[PDB]
Order: C-alpha cells, then structure tokens, then sequence
C-alpha cells in the first residue's frame, strides 16, 4: 500500500461552483508515501460550461478543499471532492502531520501553506498563462468530524483574459511534498 | 419536522429535505469565514414531537486577522478590539513622533480569509 | 531496491543531438527517472558540448528540444530520438514509461499531456540568473510504427537582451518533475 | 536493392546505404510537421526480387490546429475546411451583431506544433 | 530500513543566520529522503531572533545557511550554520550529494552544482505573496580538511519595496528539490 | 600552550581556550572569501614543549572568478592573478577592430562568490 489517489483519468468527481448539485470538475490527485514525506501530484480539468467560462475573465479563482476523519478517509459530505480516494492496490499514513501543520484556533500559520505556480494552456495558440497554486495543510476545521485537511487553491490574474469563448480549463500538473502523519 | 433551523455562522450539510422523519439527524458545518471549535453541538435531531432539538452556532467562531505588532516608536491598539472580521485597529504615535499613512485599518473578510485592509503605518521621529 | 532507478548515468559523455541538421553528439543530457508508488520522480539537466550550441545564448532568445521515443518494451529507440544513448538501470523498463491512460496518444495534443515549469541558466561573467521555460510533453505524438512511449523536453530562452556576448557552456539548472507511470 | 523510396510526409531513419540486401528492413519516421497514426506501415522490405515492397506515407498526417467553437452569437467557419497547417479560419457575426478583432485567423506551423495566429474574435450586440 | 534523514518536525532554534551571533536565531526544517538514485528534499525556514525578523523591512535581504559533513555523512556542527546534527526518523553517507555528480572544484565553480527555484514569503498584514529566490549549492567548495560533503541554502529577497514595515516572523514557503545521491 | 596562531586566510574552529594541553589538536577552516585545496595542513598540535607545531594558511586560496574567453576578433588578457579576486582583466581589440564598453573589468568579491564587475566587451569591425 504505497499510493493513495483519485485514479487515472477520473469521472467528474468534484464541485467547483458554489451551490451546484452536479460535479463540474475532474480532480486528479496522487499522494505517494516516501520516507517521512508524501509526494504530491495534482492537476485539474473543467467539466461544466460555467467553469469552462471562468477564464474569459481577467482573473478568476478556484478552491477545492478536502476534509478527512481520524481514520484518514474523505468526509465526502463536507469536501468539494465528492469521491473517496483509493489505493492503487488506514489512510492515516498519507495525511498531513498534525505536529508539522497544526490546527490553529488563533492564527493561520504561514507555515501551513505550500506555494507555487502551474500553468494553463490557451485554446487557440497553446501559449502559457501562470496560475497561482496554493495548498493549505490542516489549519482550519468546519466540523467535529474533521481530523485532517488539504485545501487546493488555483488563482488566475492577468492583464487580460486568456480566453474569449468557453474552453476546457486544465491546470498543469503541480508537484508538492509535505511531512506526513504516521500511525502510531 | 420541516426545514432545519438556519444560522449565521454554520449552514446545513446536504440536500434540505421538505420533511424530516421523527428521530432523523441533521448536521451542520461552519460557513466560509468561520471555523469550528469543540466540543459544542453542530447537529440537531427531530424530537418525539415535531420540532428540532436546541442548537446554536456557538461552535463556530469568526475568522481572525493576523496579529499586528505596535509600530516601532508607536502603538497598535484594537479599537473595537476583536481581531475577528468586521472590527478595526487604531494606531497612535508616541511623544515626539507622528504617523504616516492610515491611522485606522479594517479587518475585512475576503473570501474565506480575514485580512487587513492595508499596511500598518509608520511612526516617524519629527 | 529491486531495479528502482532508470537514468543516463552521472556526468555522461556527449550523448544527444541538439542542433537540427548534424550527426555528432553536441549535448550532455542528464536524466534520472525513479519509480515511486504510482508516480515517477524526474531529474533533468542539460549541458552544451558543441560551439554552435554554446553560442545559442548570444541571442535574445533560443529554443532547444530533445525528444525521446521508446518501443513497447520501454527501450530507447535510439534512431528516432535526439538522445543517442540508451538509458540504463543503476544496478522491462516499461515500468518507468508515462502511462498511456494518463497521457494518451492523440490524433489532434491534450493540454493534459504537458508539464510546465521554470529552470535557470547561470551567466558566465556574473553568475546572474536567466529564466528558461521548461516543458515536458508526455506521449501525445507518435512518429513511427515502433513508438509506444514518448517524452519530449523543450527548453526556451526569451529575454529583453541576450545573456551572453561570446560563446559559453550552456547549462540548464536541474528541473524536477513527476508523472503517473505505466505498470 | 538501392536507395529506398522517398516520400513527402515521412523520411528515412538512419544512413542511406547504396545497396540493401534481400530480406533486410528499412524504417521511416514522419517528417517535421507531420505525425503518425496507426496502424498503417512505416517500413518496407527488399523482396525476393530486387525492388522494395509497397509502401505509402498515408501513415503520416498533417498537423492540426485546435478546434474553435463558434464565438457566442457568432459563427466560426474554416475558410478552406481543414484545421491543417497552412489553411485559415473565417469569422462571421449573426444578425444584430458585429465582430471585434480579426475576422480571419491563420493556422500557422510554429516548430513542431500547429497553432492559431491569434485569439478568436468577439461577436458584439450592437 | 532507515529511509529518512531530517531535522525533525517543528524543531527548536537550531541554526545561526546572523553572521557573528551569540544564539541560534533560526528554525531550519530540513527533510532528506532516499529514493532510488536520488534524494527528495523539503526545506523551510522560520525566523527566531528580532534582528532576523527585521530583515524584511528592507527592499532586499539575503540569508545563507551552509551545512558541512565529514566522510561519514555527519554534520560538522562547528563549521556549519546548522548547529544541531541531523537524525533519522527511526552511515548517513547514503544521503549526501554524489561527489561525481556535484564535484568539489578548485577552479571552475560548476554551474552544474547549483539548484535554482522560487519559494514564497507570506506578509503579516494581508497574507500576500513575495517571491524569494532559493538556491542550493551542492558540494563544490570545501573550507576545511574535515569536509567531505556540503549543502548550501541561500534565500534572497529583492523587491520594488519592502514587504514589512515592522518586525515579523520570517517564514519561507517549503521548497522541494532533488539531487543525485552518493551510495556507500 | 596559549591562543593558537591567527592567520589571514583561515580562522579557528570553536571557542578559543585560554590554555591548551600537550598533544591537544586545534583545527582551522577557511575564512569567508577563501576556499580550501588539499592536501596541505589546516591544523596544529601542542608539541612536547609549549609551542604550536608549524602551520600555514597556504591550504586556503582566494576565490576565483569565471574564465573569460577572448572576445571574438579580440583578446582577453588578465592583469595580475589567476582570476583571483582583487585583480582585474584587460581587453584589447585586434587590427581593424575597436572595443565597445569597458576595456577593463574588475574581479570583485561579492559575499562568498567572486564575480566580474561587468559584461565582457565587444570587438567591432570598423
Ligand atoms: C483559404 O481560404 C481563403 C478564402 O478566403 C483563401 O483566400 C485562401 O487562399 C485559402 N488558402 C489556401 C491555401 O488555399
């Protein structure tokens, strides 16, 4: 049991727009155990029309947050990800360490975010547009059930909009790593 | 019963049924901008009657803005005194010093994060 | 470790062709692919060998594209590839290839098939940094009946003014990546 | 055997020998600008005679530019019907609408990829 | 079987950043993981002293921690800016940067020895992001007869105007890296 | 013995003791700006007397600047040392050519790295 993921080329498996009832995103997430760390791979694909219109604006923002119970299982009800993760074959071993990225009540430790940049390929000329990716580990909690949390946030911000019509939103794969829990 | 109670801090989890059975359970999660602190209730159930049990959104607290150190040679005092979004921060400069740039900063809520509506001011030496 | 690493080896000999029309190896490509769960960890740096290559950065902008093709076994098709020396284990290579279901071979180039990032070039005179756009296309485009897997590396210079004024050894900062591997 | 056939879409792989024997195989790869699609052959052999087997460059197609949806309240028609590098795309705006910015876009070949020479236009409401 | 070499999660003040200082003024989190012929790296920094947490009131600053190791792969705590030895998560030679990959030079100072990238600083007041230039030099330059391996981390601030106006806890976003490792 | 010798290139490693004992070793490391080259000594040891053994900072050299190729149609000749910091580089243009931009570049020490105080000049064709 080395890999915990959404699986390759998944079905619409998450909700990106506020107040919908139809999964409008294809989130590919791959978490791999490696020493005291976890290796991450995360890409996003737009399914709905409303989502695939987001990049007709000068700027947009997409935020998917995953919550987990004490076992390390997706709390599908609270999360924007609506389909549990599965092994490639507890998931606690894969969660973000609580001592490394605590759950705070006072502040939101800057120490809890991972920051980087992935890219969007335009429809017409394949040119690149930087998207700001940021991953918050644990930190905040919206339920008595929550024991672990991972939050992905993509951010568009450009002098002018990338697209003029609707087109399939796709974020370049962004790689990351964090200090993992370890049941115990 | 019927549509479960609505609150300011927390909202319902899942499709709101038009009619809940007797003994059926309903859970809440904190709204964007609020976060949960144990061990108060987030749920409610349909009692032997046809009303919901007691329940409050006290379990959910407001998002706080980051701590702000007193400007050098100055003093940063919360004016409404909360750090929760909504309330603001006042700046006063010591004796023989004067402030530059915004003696008040708001703690506004932007998205799911609470932030300050500006960069803390400077206290200059006259 | 039971065959864990597939690479070009440390500090390799001129082992690839960068200039369009030629047959002498003018590049030293260091590539390290490591099996890790369902993923592969990547490490790739480039060094210039020929003079013509080491002059490329006297321009305001240049571009370098090495593409590697593989058979159904996972072995370098040295004939079609810009990499002219097969990969080897650190001790099938299929386990190391890019998944076909993850990054398909299409008939039109899914944006989902590219990895994008930035590595850096260190100038000769003051060691200052110059951003190079790195991009890795996984599969997506086949050029022969033999091809079963493909990895394409593309470095791109683009600056207000040229980094160098004379010829100097082109070297790309190590760029790390990961992809979903076949199995 | 002698020099293997030459083609438009695909070229030879490796040093062209002045004389090939019976039985040996020669392989082709698509030229810069073309890409391969299964499962047509890309090779050929020296038959019991001293000529080459049949073989075509049908396995290699011309690169294509990405699909372009009709602009909202408009219409995107290929002016040559192709999406093949070299040919272009025409834009027409419906009744009560007018175009902004380039009623024609070229599908040019840049490097190994075929792309559009601009951002598709808008159809505005008058 | 001994896979991780690190500083440990949420460590005590464990390094000196201010040149010529009396106390440890930095909390360096470093995690090195064995993976094939490579090592996976995870490195974040936190400011402890006041003088360090004032560095970002300038338009630009620079922080450089260098770690040296003996032939065994053990921190030479005397020469290094890191003042507390690394430890396994349970020789450390297996974790060091290959000598053939990133040589120790006496002349050239190979560009081939540096890793380059960007991590981020989160401001105090509005959480906005400020790019820091990270650069990791592997081996390359020895300063003492004891040295057999070396890793140097260098963070660099450079902005149109200073990020902070008062003193505030300096924290660098986690920066991930990888290098070709030595091997017994 | 007493405080170990001081040097220009290398310094002491660790707290300087007021009194060292016979046979006790003391190690040095190169100072900021210098780098070590084998296999010369970088330590001394309290001999049967109460003085330190011989020892020099020859093991430590000055940081060097990168090699500079002669400008095309020109010639890049150093002024003094092996591209050692402190010393500079002179540029001369061949017959029928003229220099543009700084016929001398300094090899200055910035931080721990030695670099050139400018971009090598061009030799132009007249
Ligand atoms: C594409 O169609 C347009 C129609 O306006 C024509 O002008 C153009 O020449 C065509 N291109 C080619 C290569 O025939």
């Amino acid at each position: 049991i080395n890999t915990l993921w959404t699986g390759i080329k998944p079905p619409p498996n998450c909700q990106i727009v506020e107040n919908t009832d139809t999964n409008d995103g294809k989130l590919t997430l791959v978490l791999v155990k490696n020493g005291g760390l976890v290796n991450g791979y995360v890409s996003l694909v737009g399914v709905s029309d409303t989502v695939n219109q987001m990049f007709t604006q000068k700027s947009a923002t997409i935020q998917l947050r995953l919550y987990f119970d004490s076992s390390g299982n997706l709390l599908t009800d609270e999360s924007n990800l609506k389909i549990p993760l599965k092994n490639k074959s507890s998931s606690k071993a894969f969660m973000p360490s609580t001592t490394a990225y605590p759950f705070n009540t006072t502040t939101r430790d800057s120490e809890n975010y991972i920051h980087g940049i992935c890219y969007y390929m335009t429809s017409y000329d394949r040119s690149l547009v930087p998207l700001n990716i940021s991953i918050m580990l644990n930190s905040r909690t919206i339920s008595s059930n929550v024991a672990y949390a991972i939050q992905f946030e993509w951010n568009l911000n450009a002098k002018e909009s990338p697209e003029s019509n609707i087109a399939t939103l796709t974020t370049s794969p962004f790689f990351f790593s964090y200090i993992r829990e370890d049941d115990n | 019963c019927e549509e479960p109670p609505t609150f300011e801090a927390m909202e319902l989890i899942g499709k709101p049924k038009p009619y809940y059975e007797i003994g059926e359970r309903v859970d809440y999660k904190c709204k964007k901008g609020y976060f949960y602190i144990p061990p108060l209730a987030t749920h409610t159930i349909c009692d032997r009657n046809h009303t919901w049990l007691p329940v409050s959104d006290d379990a959910c607290y407001r998002e706080t803005c980051p701590y702000i150190r007193d400007p050098l040679n100055g003093q940063a005092v919360p004016a409404n005194g909360t750090y929760e979004f909504g309330y603001q921060m006042h700046f006063i400069c010591n004796e023989g010093y004067y402030l530059i740039g915004e003696e008040i900063l708001y703690c506004e809520l932007k998205g799911s994060v609470a932030i300050w509506s500006g960069k803390p001011p400077i206290c200059e030496k006259v």
